[PDB]
């Protein structure tokens, strides 16, 4: 797969037994109610398709699965506010 | 039809060239276009 360090022929560069030597080490709640309106649309787009494809499904409306957020607005905090909801 | 003998003559002589091209072109061809895709598959370049 392109993008990959792979073994490669010393003289004619055919390629050879690979390796990503590059490895996993890349990447690194009672807040629930906080800036108020922001509690309700987070609440609904994280649980209520994780619980109940229901109210959207049989509305045929789609579960609300994301957010455009935009903001010490709190970001994070309510991933984990979420954290607590989502399971 | 004294002249079918020399025709017949002609005619061996173009098929002995044809052979001759086949040989020259494709015997030699095996050659030269088996170095091209060496030069090609063994191992990209500006103008």
């Amino acid at each position: 797969e392109e993008g990959m360090r792979v073994g490669v022929d010393r003289n004619k560069y055919q390629i050879h037994i690979p390796l990503p030597p590059k490895i996993d080490p890349t990447v690194t709640y009672s807040d629930v109610g906080g800036c108020k309106e922001q509690i309700e649309k987070l609440r609904e787009v994280v649980e209520t398709p994780l619980l109940h494809p229901e109210r959207f499904v049989n509305l045929g409306i789609e579960p609300p699965k994301g957010v455009l957020l935009f903001g010490g607005t709190g970001k994070t905090l309510c991933a984990r506010a979420v954290a607590n909801r989502t399971d | 039809r004294t002249r079918l003998l020399d025709s017949e003559i002609k005619i061996m002589k173009s098929e002995v060239l044809r052979v001759t091209h086949e040989l020259q072109a494709m015997k030699d061809k095996i050659k030269e276009n088996s170095e091209k895709i060496k030069v090609n598959k063994t191992l990209v370049s500006n103008v």
